[PDB]
């Protein structure tokens, strides 16, 4: 899924 | 130095699976669910899809057929409905979460009467008939699988394309290294890692394309066109 740099 | 591969992220591999299968789970059957709360970026994702699998469908030699789609961690369908279904005259999908796969069947509506067969299984444990599809794409997922499950999957997927079928990988791609998320237990991995797995499994690029327009944020989305 897409998603916040960590 | 940056991890290169899952072996080096990945303390339990029955435990990176597991946690991943209840994280998923737990999630609404909507489009927010199925992008983690970006539900609003899907419009420029399937616009931008399109342009890309387009490139491959014109007239010559090489033609892609429109036969047969297999939609990988397809979820509830977003890519299936807005799409596949418009191009492929069958559709196949795969997921690992049978709730989505159930709330598939409303939300597909009467089009969802050409999604021939719903599976559900993990990609892992999943062997596509051999000579079915037309296009094979894999969006989204490919960071839920081990290296050595990935490659694999990728080579049991080269065997079930049709002449002239292509396999598109658009995800989430690190700057550098191999990096775990431990929350939805999945891997995040630079495009070189990426490309020594495409070919380690047999497979080659065609092309390769930044996703454009995404908020600034998050990982940056690249696909791949492989055959
Ligand atoms: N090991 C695995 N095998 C198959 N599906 C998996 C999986 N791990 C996670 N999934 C599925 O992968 C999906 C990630 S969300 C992305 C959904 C879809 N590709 C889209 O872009 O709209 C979820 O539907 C989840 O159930």
């Amino acid at each position: 899924r897409p998603k916040r740099i960590a | 130095v940056p991890r290169g591969s899952t072996s080096e992220v990945i303390e339990d591999e029955k435990q990176f699976y597991s946690k991943a299968k209840t994280y998923w789970k737990q999630i609404p059957p909507t489009v927010d669910g199925m992008l983690g709360g970006y539900g609003h970026i899907s419009s420029i994702d399937i616009n931008s899809s399109r342009k890309f699998l387009q490139r491959f469908l014109r007239e010559g030699p090489n033609k892609t057929g429109t036969s047969c789609a297999l939609d990988c961690g397809a979820g509830i369908g977003r890519i299936t409905k807005r799409l596949l279904l418009p191009l492929f005259r069958e559709v196949d999908m795969v997921d690992i979460t049978e709730d989505f796969l159930v709330q598939a069947k409303t939300y597909l509506g009467e089009e969802g009467k050409r999604v021939r067969n719903y599976f559900c299984c993990g990609l892992q444990d999943f062997t596509p008939e051999p000579d079915s599809y037309d296009v094979i794409w894999i969006q989204w997922v490919i960071g839920h699988l081990t290296d050595q499950h990935l490659a694999e999957f990728l080579r049991r997927c080269k065997g079930s394309l049709r002449p002239n079928g292509i396999i598109v990988i658009k995800d989430n791609m690190a700057q550098e290294g191999v990096i775990l998320d431990d929350v939805d237990s999945s891997v995040c991995r630079d495009l070189d890692v990426v490309r020594r797995i495409i070919c380690s499994a047999g497979l080659s690029l065609l092309a390769e394309e930044r996703q454009e327009n995404l908020p600034d944020e998050i990982y940056h989305v690249y696909s791949f066109a492989l055959r």
